[PDB]
C-alpha cells in the first residue's frame, strides 16, 4: 500500500473558482451549454442548439463600438474566440446582435471536412476546454474534420450561477487562445 | 535620520470599530520595506504587516496594510479585545538602518469617570528614618489624562513629586493614579498644611483633599 | 519548531560588560539576518545592532556605537551582543529577532526571542522598607509602601492572598537615589476598618525578603 | 518567450523559499505546504503542469493584493502576463495530446509523494486524464517508481553535502 | 566594509547611447516631454499637454501610405504604439495629420475606470519606460484605473538632441511592447 | 520562443569563452571583462536581465560590423531579432514588479562581487529600483551572501575538479 | 513559449528512452539509433537543432498514425503546434548568421561521435554551411575536440555512480 515501504502517495486538486477576479474560467453545464466567467456577477453563455436565435445575416461592430454600451471584458473574449478561428472566408454565417450592449454573436454552422464550422468547433472545444468532448462524437477521433450534430452556436452574455456542473471552472482554456490570436486568418 | 511619525500617539475606540493607524515619514521611502507590529508589554512583538500590504501567518484577516510615498496605514475592521495594544511601524534601508515609530495606544472608550481622591499622611514608623512620603491616590477615572499638583500650605512644588499610572483595567476599563510627594524629615515638620490638587477632564471643579500635621 | 533562545539577562555598575545570547531552534539559521532590539522602561521601540547572514556586515545605532560588539557564530547557530562599558541609559529589556532582507521578499522581523532584562545602575541590593497608608474618619481605601528597594521586582497580595477585589499594585518608580519604590492599594468598606484585619503581603525576591506589615487606621 | 513569475512564500518558515496552498486553494482539503527542495525545480524546469499553476495562483494572490480593484473585473492585465506566468506550449501540448486519443493532463489532479515520517514531499506531477477519466494508480506506477527513487537519490546528497 | 573578507562588491552602469544604429532608445526630458530617438538625426516627440494641436477629428492613414513620404522607421513604432493599446472602440479621440511625410498623431484623453484614454496611457507608460511615473499620480498604485491631468498627447517627429534630461536612454521599453502587438483588439 | 543568441568574445583571451564590455558601453568606467565561468551561465539561466544586455550588445557590435549601413537606419531587423536576443517576459515580469509597487530592474544599474587578489568576478545581478531610486546597499545585503557563498563552492569545485 | 513535445521510442530497447530514425527518415542510410544518455540532452537543452528535428518527426510519426487523414491535407494542425515543437529564435538564429555571412545551420546535415568498440553516440550536432558549401571537417576540429572529451567526463561519471 506504501510505495518504498516509506512513501505515501498524496494527493491535491486545486480550487480554480479563487481566479475568478483576475482570470475568466471555462467551465460546462452538460451537452448543450458551456459557460465562461469573467467575475463573480458577469460571465459569457456558450450554448449549442438547433434554434436560431438570429434571423438576419449582418454584423455592425463598427456601430457598436461607436455607441460603447457593452464589456470591454466580454468583448475581449468574443474577439479572442474569432480571432482564433481559422479560415474564416465565410462572412455569412457571421450574424451578430449588440443592442444597448446585450451582446450576442452566432454561427451558422449548418453548411465534406474543412468547412467553415469545423474551424468554429475547434475554436469552441478549446474555449470551454473542461468537458467539451461532450458536444462533439469521438472528439479525440479527429482534428480538422470535427463537426457535431447541431446547426448554430450561440453566444450570450448571462448572469452568474453556479452553471459548472459536468465540469470545474479552468482558465486553462482562455489563456490557450491568446497566442493563437490573430493566425492562420486570411487577408 | 528618518523620522516616523505615529498619529494618533492615543486612540480610544470599542469592539467592533474601524481603527485607522497612520504613519508619516521624513523622506519618500519605500513601500516594500514598511512593516507593523503589534507589542504586548508582556512578550515579545509579534509582526503584523510586512512589505506595508502583506499579512503574516497567524495574523487575522482583519488586519490590513496600505500606503504609498510617505502616508502609510494600518486599519483595522472591527476591534477585538486582544488587538487593544500598541503597534509599531518601521522602515529599513534609511538611517537608522531599522527606524521605529512612536506609539500608537489602542484603549477602550469608557464613559467619562470622575476619580475618587485620596491623601496619605507619611507613617510614623517612616518619619524614625528621616524622610517622609505623601502619597494622593486617584482611583477609577477616564480618561488617563489627569493633572496633580501639590500644594504645601498652600505653596506649590514642583519636580519633587512622582507619579505613577496602572494600566487599563480588564472589566471596569478606568485608569488608576498615584503621586507620591517625598520630602526630608526636617523639611516635613517645617510646613504644616499638605494638599494634593488633582484636575481630571470629569471634574466640573479641580478637586483639593488636604491634612494638617499631627 | 521555529523559536529563539534568549538568555544573557543581569546587572552590572555602569562600566562592566554584559553578553547577551540567542539560539537557533528548528531553523537554518546561517540563512537569515540578525538583528537586536531593545525597549527602555516607560519608553519606545528601538534599534540596537544587526548583523548579516554569514557575518560579513555589523552595523549599530548611534547610541550604542563603540559599546556594543555584536557577532554570531553561524557553526552553533548562535547570536551574540557583547556591551563593554554600560552606561545608565542602557537599562531596558532586549530582543533577538531574525530578518532576511533580499530582492524575492521584503523587510520583517518574523521570528522573536523572549525578553532579556538589563538593568545597568550603580545602586547596590537592598531590601524593602514598607510603611503603611492608612485612612482616618461608604468605602475607604488604605494600602501600602514599598519604599528603596534595589533590583526589580517585587510581588505584592493582600491578606494572604485572599483579598483581591479592589487591589491596585501600583508600578514602580525609580527615584532619584537609583532605588525603586511603589505602593499597593486596595479599597474597602468603612464598615469593616477596625474589624477586619488588613495586611499586605511583600515579597523581595532578591535578597529572600518577605515582610507583613499590618495597616491599621490612625 | 520564457516564464520569469518568482514566487516567495518564506515568511515564518523554518528556511528561505518554498510555497504554501491554502485551504481555499485546494477544493475539499486543508492547507498543504511544500519544502524549498521541491519548488526549487519550478524555476528550472520548463515542462511541470503544477509550477504554471504555482504562478498563476501567486499572481492572483498579489494581483488582487497589490492593486485596487477594478471597476468591473478588468481583463487587460492578465492578457499581458499570460506568457511571464505560464507557458502557452505546455497546455497546447495537452491539447495535442487530448487530440491525439492520449491521457493528457486537465490541470485539476496532482498527485505526490509524502514521507511517513520524516514528512519530506515531492514536487507534484499532474494526474492525466482521458475520456472524461482520471487514470487509475496503477497506470502510472513505475512513474512513481522513478519519482519515489529519486527522492532517495536526492535524500543521499544532503547528507553528502 | 568587504563581503566574506575576500570580495569587493562593484558596479557598472551600462551605457545605452551606443545601440542607437541598431535599435530605438526611450527616455524622458520632464513632466510633459518624452523621446524616442531613431538613429543620430532621427526622434520622435511624445508630449502631454492641455493644448490641442489637431482639431479635426480624422485620419487619413491610406492616403499617406499611397504618397509614402514619411519614414519607414518612425512609421513602425506609431504604429506599435496603436497596436499595443488595447480596447480601442472610440475613433473620435483618433487625430492624425501626415502633410508631406511630417507625422504627427493626437489622443484626445479628455472624455469612472476604465475609458479609452486608459489603454493609451498604458502604452505610453511601456514606450517611455525610464522615467514615465512623473506624467502620472500614484504610478505604482494602479494599472487598469490609469489617469493623468492632463488632456491630450501629441506624438509629432523632432530632430535629434540631447534630449535625455530625467532619465537616461533605454530599448527596454520600446523591445516590451513587440509582443504584445495586434492583441486585445477588437474586430 | 527562447533566446538563441551565442557570444564569443574569445579572441587573445587566456581561455576560450568570456565577454568584455569596451569603455564606450559603460557609462563613466573603463573596460571591464568577465570570465568564462560566469558568462555560462548565461546561455543557461533564462532570468538574468545582465544576460540579456550581453546578447543586445554583441548583436549591436556585430549588426553595425557585418551588414552595411540602411539608407535612414532601419528598423526592420531588430524587430525581427528581438525575441532571439532577450527574453520578452523578464522586461514584461519587470512591468508587473513596477505596477505592484515592487523594486524592479530599469536595465541601467549592475552590481557583482570580484576578488580582491584573485580577481574573480561573479554575473553581475541588476540593481533594483522603485519611485526612481535605487536601493540602498543595504537593501539586499542577505542576496550577496548567497552570492558570496556561490563563489566559495564554486571555488572549491575547481580544486576537486 | 517554450518547446514542451516528448517523444518515446522506448519500446522493445535495452533501456527506456531515446529514439531511432528509421531509414526512411535518412537519405541515403539505414536505420540508426541514439541512446537515452544522448537524448536526454534534448530535453534540457534549447539550442540543439537535431533535438527540433526529433520533435518535427515524432510528431509526424504520431500525427499520421492517430489522426484520420484530412480530405486535402490541411495545415491548420502544424500550425498551432509549431510553437510546442521546435524554437522559433533557432531557425531566426541561423537566418541572422546566413544574413551576417558566418556560417549557419541548413538542418540537412548532422555530425556525431560513435565509439568505435562501445558503440556510444554523441548528440548528433548540425553541420555547418556558407554561400552553399558545407564546411570542411578540419574548420571545426576542437569542437570534435571538446565533444570528444564530454564523451570521456560522461563515461567516468556511470563508473562513479
Ligand atoms: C473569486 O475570487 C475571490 C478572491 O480570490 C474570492 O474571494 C474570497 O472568498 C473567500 C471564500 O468566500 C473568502 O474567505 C473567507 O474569509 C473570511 C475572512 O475574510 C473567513 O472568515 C471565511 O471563513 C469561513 O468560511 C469558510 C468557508 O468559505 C469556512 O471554511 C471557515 O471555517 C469560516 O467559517 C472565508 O475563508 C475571502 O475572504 C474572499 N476574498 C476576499 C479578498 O474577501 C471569491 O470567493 C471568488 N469567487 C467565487 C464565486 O468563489
Ligand atoms: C478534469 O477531469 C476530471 C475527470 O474528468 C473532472 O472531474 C469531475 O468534475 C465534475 C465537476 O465538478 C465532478 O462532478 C460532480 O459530481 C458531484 C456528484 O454527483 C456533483 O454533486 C457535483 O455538482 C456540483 O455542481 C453543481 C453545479 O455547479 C451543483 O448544483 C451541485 O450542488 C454540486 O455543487 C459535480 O457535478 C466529477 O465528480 C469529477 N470527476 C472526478 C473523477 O473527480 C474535472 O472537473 C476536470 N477538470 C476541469 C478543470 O474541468
Ligand atoms: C550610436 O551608435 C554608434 C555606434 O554604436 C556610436 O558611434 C561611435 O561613437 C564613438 C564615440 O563617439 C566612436 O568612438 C571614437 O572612436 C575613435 C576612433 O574611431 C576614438 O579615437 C575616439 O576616442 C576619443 O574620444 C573618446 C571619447 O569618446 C575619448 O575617451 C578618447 O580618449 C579619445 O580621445 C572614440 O572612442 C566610435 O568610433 C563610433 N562608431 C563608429 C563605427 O565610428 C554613436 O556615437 C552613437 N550615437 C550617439 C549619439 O552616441
Ligand atoms: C534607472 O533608474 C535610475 C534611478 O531612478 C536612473 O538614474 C538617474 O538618471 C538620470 C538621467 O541621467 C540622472 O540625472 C542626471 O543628473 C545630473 C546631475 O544633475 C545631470 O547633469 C544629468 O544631465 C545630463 O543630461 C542633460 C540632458 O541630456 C544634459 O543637458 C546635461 O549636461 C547632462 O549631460 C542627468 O540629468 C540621475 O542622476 C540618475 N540617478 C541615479 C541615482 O543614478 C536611470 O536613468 C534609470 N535608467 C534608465 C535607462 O532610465
Ligand atoms: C543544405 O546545404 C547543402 C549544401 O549547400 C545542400 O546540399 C545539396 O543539395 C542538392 C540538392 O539535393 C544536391 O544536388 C544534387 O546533385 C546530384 C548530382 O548532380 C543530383 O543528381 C541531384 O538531383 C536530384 O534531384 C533532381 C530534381 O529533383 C532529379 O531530377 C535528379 O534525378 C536527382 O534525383 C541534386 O541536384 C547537392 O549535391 C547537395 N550538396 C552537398 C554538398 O551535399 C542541402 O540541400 C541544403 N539543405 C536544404 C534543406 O536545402
Ligand atoms: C539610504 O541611505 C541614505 C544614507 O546613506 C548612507 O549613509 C551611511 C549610513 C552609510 O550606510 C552609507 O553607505 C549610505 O550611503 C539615506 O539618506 C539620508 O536621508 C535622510 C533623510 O532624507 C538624511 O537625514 C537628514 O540629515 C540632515 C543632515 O544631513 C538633517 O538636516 C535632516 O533633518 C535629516 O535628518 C540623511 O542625512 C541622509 N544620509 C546621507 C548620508 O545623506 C536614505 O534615506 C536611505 N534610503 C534611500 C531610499 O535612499
Ligand atoms: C505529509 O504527511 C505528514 C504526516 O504524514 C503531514 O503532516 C501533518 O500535517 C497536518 C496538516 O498539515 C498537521 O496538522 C496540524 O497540526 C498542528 C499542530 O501540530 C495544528 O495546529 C494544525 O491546525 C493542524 O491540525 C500535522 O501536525 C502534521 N504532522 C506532522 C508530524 O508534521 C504533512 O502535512 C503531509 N504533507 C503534505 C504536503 O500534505
Ligand atoms: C576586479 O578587481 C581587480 C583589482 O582589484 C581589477 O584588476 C585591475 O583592473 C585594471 C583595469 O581593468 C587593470 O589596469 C590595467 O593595467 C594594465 C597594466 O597591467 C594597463 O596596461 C591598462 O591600461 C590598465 O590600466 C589592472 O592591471 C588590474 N589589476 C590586476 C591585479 O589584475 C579587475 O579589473 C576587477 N574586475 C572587474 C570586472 O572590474
Ligand atoms: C556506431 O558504430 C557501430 C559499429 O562501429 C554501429 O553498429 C553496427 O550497426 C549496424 C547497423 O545498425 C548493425 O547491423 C545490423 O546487424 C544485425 C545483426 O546483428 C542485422 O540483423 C541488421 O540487419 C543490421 O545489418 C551492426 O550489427 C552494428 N554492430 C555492432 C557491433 O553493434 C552503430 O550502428 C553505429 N551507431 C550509429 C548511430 O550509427
Ligand atoms: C442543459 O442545462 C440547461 C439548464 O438547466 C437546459 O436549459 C433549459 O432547457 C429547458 C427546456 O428547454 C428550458 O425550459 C429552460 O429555460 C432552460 N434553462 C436555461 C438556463 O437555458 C438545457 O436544456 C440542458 N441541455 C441538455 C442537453 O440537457
Ligand atoms: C447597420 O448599420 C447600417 C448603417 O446605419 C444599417 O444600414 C441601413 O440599412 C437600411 C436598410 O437596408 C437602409 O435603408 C439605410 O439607408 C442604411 N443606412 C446607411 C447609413 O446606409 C444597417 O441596417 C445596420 N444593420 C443592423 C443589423 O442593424
Ligand atoms: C446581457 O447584458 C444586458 C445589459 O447589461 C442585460 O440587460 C439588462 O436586462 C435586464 C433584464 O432584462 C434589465 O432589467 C436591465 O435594464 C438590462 N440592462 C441594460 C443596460 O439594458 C441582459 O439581461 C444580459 N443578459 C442576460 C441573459 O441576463
Ligand atoms: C519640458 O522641457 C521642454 C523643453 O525644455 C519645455 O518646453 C518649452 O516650453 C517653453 C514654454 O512654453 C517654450 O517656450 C519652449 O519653446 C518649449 N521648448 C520645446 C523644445 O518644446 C517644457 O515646457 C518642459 N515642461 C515642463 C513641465 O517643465
Ligand atoms: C550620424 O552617423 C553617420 C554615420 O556615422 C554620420 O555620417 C557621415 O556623414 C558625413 C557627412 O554627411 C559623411 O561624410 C560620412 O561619409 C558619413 N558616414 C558614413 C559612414 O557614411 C553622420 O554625420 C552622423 N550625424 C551626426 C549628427 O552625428
Ligand atoms: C482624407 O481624404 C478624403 C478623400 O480625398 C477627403 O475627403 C473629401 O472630403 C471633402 C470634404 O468633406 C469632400 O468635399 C470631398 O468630396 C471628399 N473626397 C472624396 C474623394 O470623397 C478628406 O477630407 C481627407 N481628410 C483630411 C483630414 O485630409
Ligand atoms: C518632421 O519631419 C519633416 C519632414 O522631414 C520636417 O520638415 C522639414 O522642416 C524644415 C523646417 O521647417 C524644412 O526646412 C524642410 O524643408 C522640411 N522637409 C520636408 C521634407 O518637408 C519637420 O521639420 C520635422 N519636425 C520637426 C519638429 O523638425
Ligand atoms: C468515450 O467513451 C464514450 C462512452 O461509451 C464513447 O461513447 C465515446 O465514443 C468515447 N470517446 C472517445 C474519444 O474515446
Ligand atoms: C513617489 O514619491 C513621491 C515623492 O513624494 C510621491 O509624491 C509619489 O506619490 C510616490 N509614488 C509612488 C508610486 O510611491
Amino acid at each position: 500500500s506504501l510505495y518504498k515501504g516509506v512513501y505515501e502517495l498524496q494527493t491535491l486538486e486545486l480550487n480554480m473558482e479563487t481566479l475568478n477576479m483576475t482570470m475568466p474560467l471555462s467551465c460546462t453545464k452538460n451537452n448543450s451549454h458551456h459557460y465562461i466567467m469573467v467575475g463573480n456577477e458577469t460571465g459569457l453563455e456558450l450554448t449549442l442548439t438547433n434554434t436560431s436565435i438570429i434571423n438576419h445575416k449582418f454584423c455592425n461592430l463598427s456601430d457598436a463600438h461607436k455607441k460603447n454600451l457593452y464589456d470591454h471584458a466580454l468583448m475581449s473574449i468574443i474577439s479572442t474566440f474569432h480571432l482564433s478561428i481559422p479560415n474564416f472566408n465565410q462572412y455569412e454565417a457571421m450574424s451578430c446582435d449588440f443592442n444597448g450592449g446585450k451582446i450576442s454573436v452566432q454561427y451558422n454552422l449548418s453548411h465534406h471536412c474543412g468547412t467553415v464550422a469545423n474551424g468554429v468547433l475547434q475554436t469552441f472545444m478549446r474555449m470551454a476546454w473542461g468537458g467539451s468532448y461532450i458536444a462533439l462524437d469521438s472528439g479525440c477521433g479527429n482534428w480538422d474534420c470535427i463537426m457535431t450534430s447541431y446547426q448554430y452556436l450561440i453566444i450570450q452574455n448571462t448572469t452568474w450561477e453556479d452553471h459548472c456542473q459536468f465540469s470545474r471552472p479552468s482558465p486553462i482554456g482562455y489563456l490557450g487562445l491568446l497566442s493563437q490570436r490573430t493566425r492562420d486568418i486570411y487577408i | 535620520d528618518i523620522v516616523l511619525t505615529q498619529s494618533p500617539g492615543t486612540l480610544s475606540l470599542s469592539p467592533g470599530e474601524r481603527a485607522t493607524l497612520s504613519c508619516r515619514a521624513s523622506q519618500s521611502v519605500i513601500s516594500y520595506y514598511v512593516a507593523w507590529y503589534q507589542h504586548k508589554g508582556g512578550q515579545a512583538p509579534r509582526l503584523l504587516i510586512y512589505g506595508a500590504s502583506s499579512r503574516a501567518t497567524g495574523v487575522p484577516d482583519r488586519f490590513s496594510g496600505s500606503g504609498s510615498g510617505t502616508d502609510f496605514t494600518l486599519t483595522i475592521s472591527s476591534l477585538e479585545p486582544e488587538d487593544f495594544a500598541l503597534y509599531y511601524c518601521q522602515y529599513y534601508g534609511s538611517s537608522p538602518l531599522w527606524a521605529f515609530g512612536q506609539g500608537t495606544k489602542v484603549e477602550i472608550k469608557r464613559t467619562v469617570a470622575a476619580p475618587s481622591v485620596f491623601i496619605f499622611p507619611p507613617s510614623d514608623e517612616q518619619l524614625k528614618s528621616g524622610t517622609a512620603s505623601v502619597v494622593c491616590l486617584l482611583n477609577n477615572f477616564y480618561p488617563r489624562e489627569a493633572k496633580v499638583q501639590w500644594k504645601v500650605d498652600n505653596a506649590l512644588q514642583s519636580g519633587n513629586s512622582q507619579e505613577s499610572v496602572t494600566e487599563q483595567d480588564s472589566k471596569d476599563s478606568t485608569y488608576s493614579l498615584s503621586s507620591t510627594l517625598t520630602l526630608s524629615k526636617a523639611d516635613y515638620e517645617k510646613h504644616k498644611v499638605y494638599a494634593c490638587e488633582v484636575t481630571h477632564q470629569g471634574l466640573s471643579s479641580p478637586v483639593t483633599k488636604s491634612f494638617n500635621r499631627g | 519548531e521555529v523559536q529563539l533562545v534568549q538568555s544573557g539577562g543581569g546587572l552590572v555598575r555602569p562600566g562592566g560588560s554584559l553578553r547577551l545570547s540567542c539560539a537557533a531552534a528548528g531553523f537554518t539559521f546561517k540563512s537569515y539576518s540578525m538583528n537586536w532590539v531593545r525597549q527602555a522602561p516607560g519608553r519606545g521601540l528601538e534599534w540596537v545592532s544587526s548583523i548579516t547572514s554569514g557575518g560579513s556586515k555589523t552595523y549599530y545605532a548611534d547610541v550604542v556605537k563603540g559599546r556594543f560588539t555584536v557577532s554570531r557564530d553561524n557553526a552553533k547557530q548562535s547570536l551574540y551582543l557583547q556591551m563593554n562599558s554600560l552606561r545608565a541609559e542602557d537599562t531596558a529589556i532586549y530582543f533577538c529577532a531574525r530578518s532576511l532582507h533580499s530582492t524575492s521578499q521584503p523587510s520583517y522581523m518574523d521570528v522573536w526571542g523572549r525578553k532579556i532584562t538589563v538593568i545597568v545602575s550603580s545602586a547596590s541590593t537592598k531590601g524593602p522598607s514598607v510603611f503603611p497608608l492608612a485612612p482616618s474618619s461608604g468605602t475607604a481605601a488604605l494600602g501600602c509602601l514599598v519604599k528603596d528597594y534595589f533590583p526589580e521586582p517585587v510581588t505584592v497580595s493582600w491578606n494572604s492572598g485572599a483579598l483581591t477585589s479592589g487591589v491596585h499594585t501600583f508600578p514602580a518608580v525609580l527615584q532619584s537615589s537609583g532605588l525603586y519604590s511603589l505602593s499597593s492599594v486596595v479599597t474597602v468598606p468603612s464598615s469593616s476598618l477596625g474589624t477586619q484585619t488588613y495586611i499586605c503581603n511583600v515579597n523581595h525576591k532578591p535578597s529572600n525578603t518577605k515582610v507583613d506589615k499590618r495597616v491599621e487606621p490612625k | 518567450g520564457t516564464f520569469t513569475w518568482t514566487l516567495s512564500d518564506s515568511e515564518g518558515k523554518d528556511t528561505p523559499g518554498g510555497y504554501c496552498l491554502t485551504r481555499w486553494m485546494l477544493i475539499e482539503a486543508e492547507l498543504k505546504c511544500f519544502g524549498n527542495t521541491a519548488v526549487a525545480k519550478c524555476n528550472e524546469k520548463h515542462d511541470e503542469e503544477f509550477c504554471d499553476m504555482l504562478r498563476l495562483f501567486d499572481f492572483n494572490k498579489q494581483a488582487i493584493q497589490r492593486l485596487k480593484a477594478p471597476a468591473q473585473t478588468s481583463i487587460q492585465l492578465i492578457n499581458k502576463a499570460v506568457n511571464a506566468l505560464i507557458n502557452d506550449q505546455l497546455i497546447m501540448k495537452n491539447h495535442l495530446r487530448d487530440i491525439m486519443c492520449i491521457p493528457y493532463c486537465n490541470y485539476s489532479k496532482y498527485w505526490y509523494l509524502n514521507h511517513t515520517t520524516t514528512g519530506r514531499t515531492s514536487l507534484p506531477k499532474c494526474w492525466l486524464v482521458s475520456n472524461g477519466s482520471y487514470l487509475n494508480e496503477t497506470h502510472f506506477s513505475d512513474d512513481i517508481e522513478q519519482q519515489a527513487d529519486n527522492m532517495i537519490t536526492e535524500m543521499l546528497q544532503k547528507e553528502y553535502m
